[PDB]
């Protein structure tokens, strides 16, 4: 797992760098590292059939799902790009790629290995503190963990097998998957009771994970039956580095949180709109003392009344773009609820993008 | 008829020129008044009635007439125009725009005015605030102007402040009969005596106006500015006793500016003119037999 792209090569087949695979963009553009200048650059449309998209999403940590792939002007501004061949007889990907100036349709590949991003048209959700009520299907990813048939922390997913969710729900001595049971799809928490249930077959934990600072606070709950997906439950894309996420940008936090600090867990799930906080905003001698590692996003208002509270952990920060919801955040703790100065603080996802693909391949 | 002149003349070209923080008001009554020796007396740049007419000024009887002086910066020249949103218009002075006025520009030498600035707002002097540490024929305009009551302190209590491990504001102790600082305590990751308050930042930069004591105000016909920033993470001194007092720096004031009113070796002053009871009065005018 840690020892995948890093740089130096363990295995004495090489497949460790030469392998290294991930997606780029909100246009979902390919990008294949290059072991012998150290840099990522894209891949060429030209000779390419989707039985190497097959054999990129199954070490992309995707398994053999795959919903579409079709060609793409670039955009990313790459020098150099992979150009495939059909005259060797191998059948693996990596070794037909070699680097070349342009290819010759003047596209690059835009990869879809799994249908993400998309719900059903909802108007009117604001359920979290000072709104109005919510309406099915417009966040099928949100899933709901239980310890003992009553609820802890949220989730979400990625995939029919995999949920992410915090650390500091599952922390000693709640390490056990058999403790953990995951309800996806219900909206009211009096109805996920009667065979709902999905359980965790192993719970996942960061091996950095620091608890006197909460840092790295992130956990992959893994279910031994994959979720059949319909009109609501749908997984979310996980971002992709090199998206220029501006300020302020009108985000979207859920989760069955409290309509107050110290207060009881709502009955139907919330979700509200929320604003990016900048983290050199944030980690300050003001905000928060800097106490914000690089791996922790703040978002909310400064002044309140929109925020996460307890039982909104391992919610998703959602955002819209190009049609794609995007999960760049999980709820990590929040000093109070709906509370001045001290908005809620969520963990980086995107800087954990590889090491859950890492867990991804070698838990396959 | 054996009843002196008004000397409208000889008060606006006094070397006494205020701010339009501080501007000044002098009510004219039961005297002869000459608005062609003024015109000729003082060098006026422009001369506009709101509402009323020029010619019917000439000659004509009236109640009292209301006068304001204040000298004008140069950057906010803008700001005069009736209707606007400016700084001197929404912090300084708003002009009766209602009652039948004249706007009046006049200016005098720069070799012998001298510019007066001043603080008309109470809690402003009060909590450490002395005068104004300014350049000559420097004027001093604000920003905004925020409001607050007789029970209002920006020093902390020093017991609250004796826990507080990090972040410990500067605090003194009140002058009896107030209400102290409004402050709480909590704790996150290992910051056991974390510390914060309202109106932390400055308060045009406090995010959360409810829980700050200080309100920000727009100022009215007649009234004047309600106050200054006046930060408060720098009133009084840290580790301070009941010993000291709750006394803010001069750095700790906020919300104001100032510019100069020179051009072509002229200051210029604007003067607004409230004519008040046309027609009636004792108080004529002589400009015709």
């Amino acid at each position: 797992p840690s020892n995948w792209c890093d740089g130096v090569s363990h295995c004495p087949g090489g497949e460790d760098e030469n392998r290294c695979v991930r997606l780029y963009g909100p246009n979902f553009i390919l990008q294949v590292y290059s072991s012998q200048r150290k840099s990522w650059h894209p891949v060429c449309q030209d000779d390419w059939n989707e039985n190497y998209g097959r054999a990129a999403c199954r070490d992309m940590g995707y398994k053999n799902n795959f919903y579409s792939s079709q060609g793409i002007v670039d955009d990313s501004g790459s020098t150099s790009f992979m150009k495939l061949n059909t005259s060797a007889g191998n059948v693996d990907i990596y070794k037909k790629l070699y680097h070349s100036d342009a290819c010759s349709s003047k596209a690059v590949v835009s990869l879809r290995c799994i249908a993400c991003g998309v719900n059903l048209n909802s108007s009117r959700q604001s359920r979290i503190v000072g709104g109005e009520s919510a309406l099915p299907g417009a966040w099928p990813w949100q899933v709901s963990l239980h310890v003992q048939n009553v609820h802890v922390c949220g989730g979400s997913i990625i995939t029919p097998e995999w949920i992410v969710t915090a650390a500091h729900c599952v922390e000693k001595p709640l390490n056990n998957p058999w403790h953990w049971t995951a309800f996806a799809g219900i909206l009211r928490q009096s109805f996920m009771f009667y065979g709902a249930g999905y359980q965790v077959e192993k719970v996942i934990s960061h091996p950095n994970y620091d608890s006197k600072t909460k840092n790295n606070d992130i956990a992959l709950m893994k279910l031994q039956k994959p979720l059949t997906f319909n009109d609501l439950v749908k997984p979310v894309c996980l971002p992709n580095p090199g998206m220029m996420l501006q300020p302020e940008q009108l985000c979207w936090i859920s989760g069955w949180g409290a309509t107050e600090e110290k207060g009881k867990t709502s009955e139907v799930l919330n979700a509200a709109k929320v604003l990016l906080i900048e983290t050199q905003r944030c980690n300050s001698r003001y905000v928060y003392d800097n106490l914000i590692t690089p791996a922790m996003i703040c978002a909310g208002f400064l002044q309140g009344n929109v925020d996460s509270c307890q039982g909104d952990a391992g919610g998703p920060l959602v955002t819209s773009k190009n049609n794609i919801w995007w999960l760049i955040g999980d709820t990590s703790w929040g000093s109070g609820c709906a509370k001045a100065y001290r908005p809620g603080v969520y963990g980086n996802v995107m800087v954990f993008t590889d090491w859950i693909y890492r867990q991804m391949r070698a838990d396959g | 008829p054996d009843l002196p002149d008004c000397d409208i003349d000889k008060w606006l070209n006094n070397f006494n020129v205020p701010s339009p923080l501080n501007w000044e008001r002098k009510i004219f009554s039961n005297c002869n008044f000459n608005l062609s020796t003024l015109l000729r007396l003082v060098h006026t740049d422009s001369f506009s009635c709101n509402n009323f007419d020029e010619s019917k000024i000439y000659g004509s009887c009236f109640k009292s007439i209301v006068l304001d002086k204040f000298a004008i910066p140069n950057s906010r020249r803008s700001d005069l125009q009736l209707g606007s949103s400016g700084f001197l218009q929404s912090s300084n002075y708003k002009i009766d725009t209602t009652s039948s006025s004249c706007q009046l520009y006049y200016s005098l030498p720069a070799i012998n005015v001298t510019i007066n600035n001043y603080n008309p707002s109470s809690w402003n002097r009060r909590y450490g605030f002395n005068n104004f540490n300014l350049s000559s024929h420097s004027v001093v305009y604000s920003r905004y102007c925020f409001s607050v009551n007789n029970t209002f302190c920006p020093c902390a209590k020093p017991s609250f402040a004796s826990s507080c491990k990090s972040h410990k504001p500067p605090s003194a102790s009140c002058p009896i009969g107030t209400n102290y600082r409004s402050c709480e305590s909590t704790t996150v990751l290992d910051h056991t005596d974390w510390c914060r308050c309202s109106c932390l930042p400055d308060p045009i930069t406090a995010y959360d106006p409810r829980s700050c004591s200080q309100k920000k105000s727009l100022v009215g016909v007649g009234e004047h500015c309600a106050g200054f920033g006046v930060d408060e993470e720098k009133c009084g001194v840290l580790d301070g006793s009941y010993n000291v007092s709750c006394l803010c720096s001069t750095d700790a004031f906020l919300g104001w500016s100032y510019d100069t009113c020179v051009s072509n070796n002229r200051c210029n002053i604007f003067s607004n003119f409230i004519l008040n009871g046309i027609n009636s009065g004792t108080t004529c005018s002589n400009d015709l037999l």
